[PDB]
């Protein structure tokens, strides 16, 4: 007997840990090399001093985990090394129940490869993996603390729920019906954290000096200071000076990472040798791409279009309940005023009869997927659903990915 | 009300079969009105009142298939068309059943039954 | 040949001017808003094409064709009639 | 105030058309043989294709991966590579990677090896020695036409394209109080400073 | 003024109100909680 | 009240049903801060719409008490549709599309007397000529 091990293979950070553990760990799934060829791995990337031109190699080419080599390296580093990761150590893998996560639309061959390697090479006793939206309805099984907002004012899983999974790669609209996503109505919003970081790079480089290479600097900027307009783009643009902020550039002799200051608030003076970049419009004009892709000259339909289409493609009888039970998750949703604005726009688009209740977890929304996945893993539903090592051995390798987990079973 | 019974039929985190996807498409099709520009030709008669000639048999067409819109002369014609449809003859010697396949020829294509027994004397691999 | 060059990545290929694939069509997986066979007519087009081709195809080597019109070429019609003998249907 | 009597010419007058108009200063003329050739040979398809290519370019993180975009875009859309390379104007694994992994091995310490042989183990080596890119997977015949088209395309929106209103902002600073279109290429500007910036750096007709 | 139709409105309102009373008796304890059943949401929507 | 999204006039199911144009009900779609509603209107309300010159996107205001249609203006959403245009852009109405309010006012008896003596109704030329006249007190 052993508690299941849960790992969330993020395309930008990996959230993993034993089911008994309270809070998960972090693992930047990216192989880096600096200008002088010295290569950094996983959390070593956070330890870089030559920020300027560090190049990031990743296993997820386009949201699809293609290159196994670095995936295996990162897995082995995070699973084996106990010293950095609070003593957690996957001794040898055999006789360990593993619940994992993957991109909601993975190629059948890629999923076959994934199941084959994770089963034969790692030799786990049992394995489950699926998109986080599959685990989202299970939130009923535990007393979660998730704040909720309604758009019309200022048996261990929920049968009807709609999941918006906004991560590093892409924003997914995944409606799940009684724990199986309605895969023909699944719609992908191509906007995501990678795009948003690139747009930050672009607009910083246009308005100020060229920051096109300063990957970790712009990432720290994005972490420190972005927000969606509380009402509309016009409202934020009118008071740009009132809500203006300045970000202090990193000083390699004192701080490899920069930081943001609020000019209005009283704070310590900056040294005269420190270069400062003021942000007055890019704070809100960049996040507004989500609702108005024309702003950043993108022909794709936006988030409200995508959500309304996904609602439309659903069965008529169930779609109002799906509207009422929409839940938001992912790294991107943590940025302020995104959930409120999305709820307001969604209610404004829908007929007055229906009401939308939007619930987003408090705190860092990226960690929510790991939490709900773990709380699901400790339920009888996981015990019934899970597939065993010998049962995989009995079937030919395509059988598992084509029946147990992958989209192919339905479509 | 019947949709609620259909909803209970929907997969419930189990091992359910593809047939649901047909219902899914049924709901999906409801998204918008169909902007069919030009209505397809219908019926068994020409504009002058003369009966159409069967494409299968060259007999004068007697009936018209409302689902596919292919007019047919006789029951045999309809059956042959249906066998062209339903490629997997779900009887579930099964491979010996008439299996029409389409072969592309210079400037056009023809339907060929791979179960056709060729003339006596064909070599191995014919 | 002048038929519209199919948009990239369609789940079908245009063979002999018609949408076809080597594998058996999986409409249910691939189509969200399938037009009826009535709406498509692809089957109809295929059938007409098939029959016409069988009337005009390369199966048997062609040897005589009615000449596309005091030209003596009219007088050759009875000669070509007599050069063959008549046999039953 | 207002002219109650107007004189008109029956040739020039109609309600359809109202028109009025005025180091050597002269209109620029474009010696672009490519553009002239295009003119004689001939959102639009080219415009949306360029916008999509710009979107995909902006999505990618590392600058060194920029000249690998056209192959990926051709594989994803299905369009020929030469068409996107020429008509549209923009803006991996080696044994050395194995050596870097060997250097990366120094962090991991715990795992221990073993020995066995079978063709299953040969295939186990084969997956762990692929060294092939997502482009190879998409071009691979094992990924079927229906599977590929469903997975990439079906998740894209097909009927709704814009249901929020349309918001135009300054091309330099995003302002909206006043807007006008520059005489040289028709992109939209809001202020004199933005006009000077568009003329010096931005404007694309020069 | 003599042919006003107030009785027709009142009668139809009472027939609706008695149908609604029967439906409320059938449903039981009505609530505005988040719906997890199609039947419950349908009945609440019909009530409103 | 709200912003018009759709306006699809319908004719009678049979041409013999009515006279002349034989215009049946009109369907209008209004948008508010709390959602949208599709309304079915009388042909008289459609005539009022035609009189007020309402197009798609204009914020309107219909009183079921009398059947009077008012054109508030254009939505602020479409403010930047054209970079030079004379249009009174107005924000999207707050609250629900169909809001019922109880109005309380204090009116004098003399106010009623004046209203009866000098009514403001009528759109005839005679009405306009009387409107231009000074409001002299009469016994
Ligand atoms: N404090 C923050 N502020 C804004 N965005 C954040 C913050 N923390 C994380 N993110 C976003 O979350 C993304 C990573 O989310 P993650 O859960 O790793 O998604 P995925 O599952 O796609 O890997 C990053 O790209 C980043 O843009
Ligand atoms: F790993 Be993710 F959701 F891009
Ligand atoms: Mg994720
Ligand atoms: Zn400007
Ligand atoms: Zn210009």
């Amino acid at each position: 007997e052993t508690p299941p091990i849960v790992i969330d293979n993020g395309s930008y950070e990996i959230k993993f840990g034993p089911s008994t553990n309270k809070k998960p760990f972090r693992a930047l799934n990216a192989l880096a090399k600096d200008k002088f060829g010295t290569s950094y791995l996983s959390n070593h990337i956070k330890n870089i001093k030559d920020i300027s031109s560090i190049t990031f190699r990743r296993p997820h080419e386009l949201g699809q985990l293609t290159l196994w080599e670095l995936e295996s390296c990162i897995w082995d580093y995070c699973l084996f090394n106990p010293s950095e990761f609070d003593g957690f150590d996957l001794k040898e893998g055999k006789g360990h129940h593993l619940v994992a996560s993957e991109s909601c639309m993975t190629l059948p061959e890629l999923s076959k490869h994934a199941d084959q390697v994770i089963f034969e090479e790692y030799e786990f006793d049992s394995l489950f993996k699926s998109p986080v939206a599959v685990f989202v309805p299970f939130t009923k099984s535990y007393k979660g603390e998730m704040r909720t907002i309604s758009g019309k004012d200022e048996s261990d899983y929920h049968d009807f729920q709609l999941v918006i999974d906004s991560g590093f790669n892409c924003t997914w609209i995944i409606p799940v019906l009684k724990g199986i996503p309605y895969y023909k109505a699944v719609k992908k919003l191509d906007i995501g954290g990678r795009f948003l970081t690139g747009l930050l790079k672009e607009t910083l480089s246009f308005r100020h000096y060229n920051m096109m290479d300063e990957t970790i600097l712009v990432n720290n900027i994005k972490e420190q200071c972005l927000f969606v307009s509380p009402v509309s783009y016009f409202d934020s643009f009118k008071t740009k000076d009132k809500h203006a902020l300045e970000y202090v550039l990193p000083d390699f002799q004192t701080s490899f990472l920069g930081y943001v200051r609020n000019p209005r608030k009283e704070n310590v003076p900056l040294p005269e040798d420190a270069q400062i970049i003021t942000l007055t419009d890019e704070l809100f004009t960049i996040p507004e791409t989500f609702f108005h892709p024309e702003i950043s000259q993108i022909t794709k339909p936006g988030i409200v279009e995508a959500i309304l289409e996904s609602l439309s493609m659903l069965p008529e009888i169930v779609r109002p309940l799906m509207v009422g039970n929409i839940v938001c998750t992912g790294g991107n949703f943590n940025l302020p005023n995104f959930a409120q604005r999305l709820a307001a726009e969604l209610q404004r688009q829908l007929p007055t009869d229906w009401t939308c209740h939007v619930s987003v977890p408090e705190g860092d929304c990226a960690l929510f997927g790991w939490e709900v996945m773990s709380q699901f893993a400790k339920t009888d539903s996981y015990r019934k659903a899970r597939v065993t090592r010998e049962e995989y051995y009995e079937h030919g390798p395509d059988w598992c990915t084509k029946h147990r987990f992958g989209y192919q079973n339905w479509i | 009300s019947l949709d609620l019974s259909a909803l209970a039929n929907f997969p419930s985190f189990g091992e359910y079969d593809k047939k649901i996807v047909h219902q899914i498409n049924t709901e999906i099709n409801k998204d918008l009105e169909i902007k069919i520009k030009t209505q397809p030709p219908t019926g068994v008669f020409l504009a002058n009142g003369i009966r159409k000639k069967c494409l299968i048999t060259n007999k004068e067409c007697q009936y018209f298939d409302p689902r596919t819109g292919v007019p047919y002369s006789d029951v045999e014609a309809y059956k042959i068309i249906q066998r062209i449809q339903d490629p997997i003859s779900k009887e579930e010697d099964s491979d010996d059943q008439v299996r029409f396949k389409w072969f592309g020829f210079k400037n056009g294509g023809i339907y060929l039954d791979l179960s056709q027994r060729p003339a006596k004397g064909v070599p191995e691999g014919f | 040949a002048s038929r519209a060059k199919l948009a990239t990545n369609r789940p079908f290929e245009i063979v002999a001017g018609l949408p076809a694939s080597v594998e058996l069509p999986n409409y249910n997986s691939s189509l969200t808003h399938p037009q009826s066979i009535k709406n498509s007519g692809v089957l109809y087009d295929s059938l007409v094409s098939s029959r016409r081709t069988w009337v005009q195809g390369e199966m048997f080597e062609l040897y005589w064709r009615r000449p596309k019109k005091e030209s003596p070429t009219s007088g050759t019609i009875p000669l070509i009639r007599d050069k063959m003998q008549k046999m039953c249907d | 105030m207002k002219a109650l009597v107007e004189e008109i010419d029956k040739k020039t007058y109609n309600p359809d058309i109202y028109f009025t108009s005025l180091s050597r200063p002269v209109k620029r003329i474009n010696y672009s043989l490519a553009d002239l050739e295009a003119r004689l040979y001939t959102y639009t398809q080219q415009e949306i294709l360029q916008s999509d290519r710009r979107f995909m370019e902006l999505n990618t993180e590392n600058f060194s991966d920029l000249p690998n975009v056209p192959t990926l875009l051709s594989d994803l859309t299905g369009v020929p590579r030469d068409r996107i390379e020429s008509t549209t104007k923009p803006i991996v694994l080696k044994p050395e990677t194995l050596r870097e992994i060997q250097l990366s091995y120094k962090s991991t310490k715990l795992p221990k090896p073993k020995r066995k042989n079978t063709n299953r183990i040969v295939a186990l080596k084969k997956v762990l020695s692929s060294k092939r890119n997502l482009h190879s997977f998409l071009d691979s015949a094992l990924l079927n036409l229906m599977d590929k088209n469903v997975i990439y395309h079906n998740v894209y929106n097909k009927r709704y394209f814009k249901v929020l209103p349309l918001i135009t902002t300054c091309s330099i600073c995003g302002g909206y109080d006043s807007i006008s279109s520059c005489v040289n290429c028709g992109n939209k500007i809001c202020s004199v400073s933005c006009f000077k910036l568009h003329n010096e750096t931005r404007c694309r007709n020069r | 003024s003599k042919l006003t139709c107030v009785k027709n409105f009142v009668e139809e309102v009472n027939k609706l109100r008695e149908t609604n009373k029967q439906l409320q008796e059938e449903f039981g304890e009505a609530s505005f909680l988040n719906f997890q059943d199609a039947n419950q949401y349908f009945k609440y929507s019909n009530k409103q | 009240e709200g912003e018009v999204t759709e306006l699809t006039p319908e004719d009678a199911e049979n041409p013999l049903g009515g006279y002349g144009k034989t215009i049946s009900h009109v369907i209008v779609g209004l948008k508010s801060a709390k959602g949208t509603k599709t309304l079915r209107l009388d042909p008289t309300i459609y005539e009022s719409i035609q009189r007020e010159k309402v197009s798609i996107g204009d914020v309107i205001y219909i009183e079921a008490n009398t059947g009077a249609v008012k054109r508030v203006g254009r939505s602020d959403a479409y403010a930047t549709e054209f970079d030079l245009e004379t249009e009174e852009y107005v924000p999207l109405p707050k609250g629900e599309v169909h809001k019922k309010k109880e109005i309380v006012q204090d009116v004098t008896l003399h106010d009623l007397d004046v209203a009866n003596a000098r009514p403001q109704g009528g759109q005839d030329v005679i009405s306009m000529m009387g409107q231009l006249l000074k409001p002299k007190k009469t016994e």
